[PDB]
RNA sequence: AAUUGAAGAGUUUGAUCAUGGCUCAGAUUGAACGCUGGCGGCAGGCCUAACACAUGCAAGUCGAACGGUAACAGGAAGAAGCUUGCUUCUUUGCUGACGAGUGGCGGACGGGUGAGUAAUGUCUGGGAAACUGCCUGAUGGAGGGGGAUAACUACUGGAAACGGUAGCUAAUACCGCAUAACGUCGCAAGACCAAAGAGGGGGCCUCUUGCCAUCGGAUGUGCCCAGAUGGGAUUAGCUAGUAGGUGGGGUAACGGCUCACCUAGGCGACGAUCCCUAGCUGGUCUGAGAGGAUGACCAGCCACACUGGAACUGAGACACGGUCCAGACUCCUACGGGAGGCAGCAGUGGGGAAUAUUGCACAAUGGGCGCAAGCCUGAUGCAGCCAUGCCGCGUGUAUGAAGAAGGCCUUCGGGUUGUAAAGUACUUUCAGCGGGGAGGAAGGGAGUAAAGUUAAUACCUUUGCUCAUUGACGUUACCCGCAGAAGAAGCACCGGCUAACUCCGUGCCAGCAGCCGCGGUAAUACGGAGGGUGCAAGCGUUAAUCGGAAUUACUGGGCGUAAAGCGCACGCAGGCGGUUUGUUAAGUCAGAUGUGAAAUCCCCGGGCUCAACCUGGGAACUGCAUCUGAUACUGGCAAG
């Protein structure tokens, strides 16, 4: 970088970088815990990983780290797939 | 945002204004949404050196736009400042 | 109203889906002589209702394939 | 951009008196008026149509002292300006400030009206105009400056228009040095001996 | 008022009429070149190498988010020569401030270029499944905690660039918890989701501002469809995520966007695929128009940023002056490894027929940050250079016969250059020199008084009122004086087309030439001169476009013999369709509504002394869509 704003930035966004991984890595595995249970065949632990799933997605969605559409959309999704199960 | 400004038009040393509705990222004498208005600084007398649709401006102001300071001089001075 | 277009299905061999021919009578920009053209639209067909033959009023919707973007209303007249 | 030449050379390629000298003589005692310029000037080669359209254009524009470029754009806007273009050429022509101090008696000849309107001595509606070409409207007074109104040159050319026709669409009081521009002149007004109809075909070609 | 609009000529022949090509007269340009060159105004200026780039500058800002204190400029606590005034002190984040750092916002704009792109583009008109920083309306919230981390300190690795380790510390940085609907998921019951302070003043209060949520506005952006938008058929077949469906995933959002499975589709002579070329538009040039050509400047859209690729951050980028990788090239190196990207503005080299200054200023307009002051701004305003264009003006004006001298021609009489010189009498624009002197400076800063706010005459906010001030251009425009015709004319042409004619020089030579042609001793055609013609601070030449060319003919042409009827026929697609009534209302026609950016063109006005230029209203944008009517004609349908 040229420009000492840009290098400024540059620093920044990695340190942002960082955040929103280790964010967005724990988020994806709640997810994908949901998805198991649901594979499994299991409600029960199904319903209960989406329980714990659904505040997480709710508040990364008011972080910004996604949109509020793609935490509704995994709500919606997962609850779908749960309810036709039994 | 919207704003209320000049778009600087005329000849060298003799510039004629464009009072212009715009978004405040483009260029000054580049895309705007409604002109509604002129201001001649080198107007002479018996002419009309400023015209300004007020009720138009009133209209996007209520809507949320900004007046540059020039524009707002301006609207002041044809309310006799 | 709701804006339609009317034509002729040229093919229904598609699950819930036909070509419609559109067909529009157009003055020569140069010749100034009334031409027919064509245009030609792939439709949503629920229920796969229309043959080859049919005539179809048809209107545009959101995209529901790769090159669809129109929808069945109604068969006119039947083949 | 000033044909600074001989004079009545013009005049005798145009055949006729085209009143660029002031006029205290008779222009045959002064040149034979009769015979184009030039070694081989007694003769008269045929002129083709073209050759008639380009002396008739020629003739105007030296009348006026105005040069090619110039005249093109006078005929440009006569055709644009609404009715006879021709009319509208002879009409423009007269409507400069140096014609109309000419034609009111200020200037022995048009371009001493030019260099008194250029030298700063004309005053249209009081404002000091030195453009030439400035063009004349109707109400408009032109006057001599105050410092000006000394000029031997002023009072000559006055008594030299005194011995002239006097123009019916202005309005001069010789006695203040000053005139109103009252009207653009008609066609009756110019002489009849202009075949404006030639210019409007030549530049139609 | 806003469509006042349309010219031919030369050349085939012994001659003619026709046909037909070639050529010329016009207008134009981002021009170049040759000859020449005074001033000003306004505009324009790398069309080639999207070649390579030395150097400077083109993006910062905020202390009213934060720890702080490098520096200063001081207010304090403590300090040496020797001018009784005084430095010099030394310390102190106390204060104004402020280097570095955290944080916020900006850096996605502004500016450049036209490589790619023939359709993820552009233009016109529709549309539905979306997000949107700053601005703005409404309603509420704004509690209570926690763990860190730069900076800094100590050590340490490397030549450098750049790092490592450990220990301190702050917040509007970060993270729980609480709270939680008119938000999200859900049929419902329910379940779940946020936040931040900071400044001014005051006998904790109040004001300002910021923070969070939700629903609106506005603006921007993403997406979809129809029509339009180059050439080539000596490119005719193209396509397997291909076309469609179902389900999962994915996106802000619809969608083969993606994947699995199923169906076997989809495109194409109304030109798919392939190949060549190309940014698109408003417009520009030309034209009577219809057209043709074109897309420089200005404005809208798009694409690109050394080449190829990628994502991260972010409201927004797959990011000109950000990141990562790879490549070519240039550079530094201690040989281990590092650094860089002018298609920002200047500028250099280079390529070229050819295209400018390494300027001044943020005064104005606008943009970023800031509560402001202000800081930043190669945007922009200006200035420099260039006759590149357009416009304006000057280079004198009278008078002057001696029709002087010379030049040139001569029939030797004279003719002409000629009122042209000279002489005489005047005028001084512009240039030069002196003085005077607008307007682009709106604001902003201080006080002041009212409100209008409060516990408050306070802070703060609106108004007025006073003060002092703000211009890069700039020796501004402009005006007034001074001296004197002085400081200011060239270029092409003169056989016909085509305005303009003769002498000497030459002898099919030298040479000219757009076409026809000219030159071989008596050349208006070559060369010089005298004379003349046309343009004129330019004039010619070349290039290039349209015109003339009705010579691709839609407007607006032909085919017996000039080029041109398939050898003849049947016939699908296609084009066309006798007559009457009803119906329809697609074509068509009428009205209206929306849209058709601004600029440009045109008409009317207005401002620069005029003009060019600038500019106010109109007209126009001949289009598209929708709605409502008409029904003669054409089309559909029904009956004849
Ligand atoms: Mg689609
Ligand atoms: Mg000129
Ligand atoms: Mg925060
Ligand atoms: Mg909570
Ligand atoms: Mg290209
Ligand atoms: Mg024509
Ligand atoms: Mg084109
Ligand atoms: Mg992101
Ligand atoms: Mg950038
Ligand atoms: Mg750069
Ligand atoms: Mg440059
Ligand atoms: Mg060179
Ligand atoms: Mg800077
Ligand atoms: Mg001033
Ligand atoms: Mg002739
Ligand atoms: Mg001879
Ligand atoms: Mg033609
Ligand atoms: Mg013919
Ligand atoms: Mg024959
Ligand atoms: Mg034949
Ligand atoms: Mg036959
Ligand atoms: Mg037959
Ligand atoms: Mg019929
Ligand atoms: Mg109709
Ligand atoms: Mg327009
Ligand atoms: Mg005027
Ligand atoms: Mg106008
Ligand atoms: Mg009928």
């Amino acid at each position: 970088a040229n420009i000492k704003s840009a290098k400024k930035r540059a620093i920044q966004s990695e340190k942002a970088r960082k955040h929103n991984a280790s964010r967005r890595s724990m988020m994806r595995t709640f997810i994908k815990k949901v998805y198991a249970a649901i594979e499994a065949g299991d409600k029960a632990a199904a319903q209960k990983a989406f329980n714990e799933m659904q505040p997480i997605v709710d508040r990364q969605a008011a972080k910004g780290l996604i949109h509020k559409n793609k935490a509704a959309r995994h709500k919606a999704n997962l609850t779908a797939q749960i309810n036709k199960l039994a | 945002m919207v704003t209320i400004r000049l778009a600087r038009h005329g000849a060298k040393k003799r510039p004629f204004y464009q009072v212009v509705v715009a978004d405040s990222r483009n260029a000054r004498n580049g895309r705007f949404i409604e002109r509604v208005g002129f201001f001649n600084p080198i107007a002479s007398e018996k002419e009309e050196g400023t015209r300004l649709d007020l009720d138009r401006i009133a209209h996007w102001v209520g809507q949320g736009a900004t007046i540059s300071d020039r524009v707002a001089a301006l609207i002041k001075e044809v309310n006799k400042a | 109203k709701i804006r339609t277009l009317q034509g002729r299905v040229v093919s229904d061999k598609m699950e819930k889906s036909i070509v419609v021919a559109i067909e529009r009578f157009v003055k020569h920009p140069i010749y100034g002589k009334f031409i027919k053209r064509t245009t030609k639209l792939h439709v949503h067909d629920e229920n796969n209702e229309c043959g080859i033959g049919d005539v179809v009023e048809i209107r545009e919707c959101r995209p529901l394939s790769k090159t669809k973007s129109w929808t069945l209303v109604r068969v006119v007249e039947k083949a | 951009a000033r044909y600074l030449g001989p004079k009545l050379k013009l005049s005798r390629r145009e055949g006729t008196d085209l009143f660029l000298k002031s006029g205290v003589r008779a222009i045959d005692t002064k040149c034979k008026i009769e015979q184009a310029p030039g070694q081989h000037g007694a003769r008269k080669p045929r002129l083709s149509d073209y050759g008639v359209q380009l002396r008739e254009k020629q003739k105007v524009r030296r009348i006026y002292g105005v040069l090619e470029r110039q005249f093109r754009n006078y005929y440009k806007e006569a055709a644009r300006l609404k009715g006879n273009t021709g009319e509208n050429l002879l009409a423009l022509l007269e409507g400069r400030l140096d014609n109309v101090v000419y034609r009111m008696g200020f200037g022995a000849t048009r371009a001493e009206a030019r260099q008194l309107v250029s030298h700063k001595a004309i005053m249209v509606n009081g404002r000091v105009v030195n453009i030439a070409s400035y063009q004349v409207s109707p109400n408009d007074v032109v006057s001599i400056r105050e410092k000006a109104k000394k000029q031997s040159r002023v009072k000559a050319a006055l008594e030299l228009a005194e011995q002239r026709e006097k123009p019916t669409w202005l309005e001069v009081d010789a006695g203040k040095m000053e005139g109103t521009f009252k009207r653009k002149p008609e066609r009756s007004d110019l002489s009849a001996d202009i075949n404006e109809h030639l210019i409007v075909e030549l530049y139609s070609k």
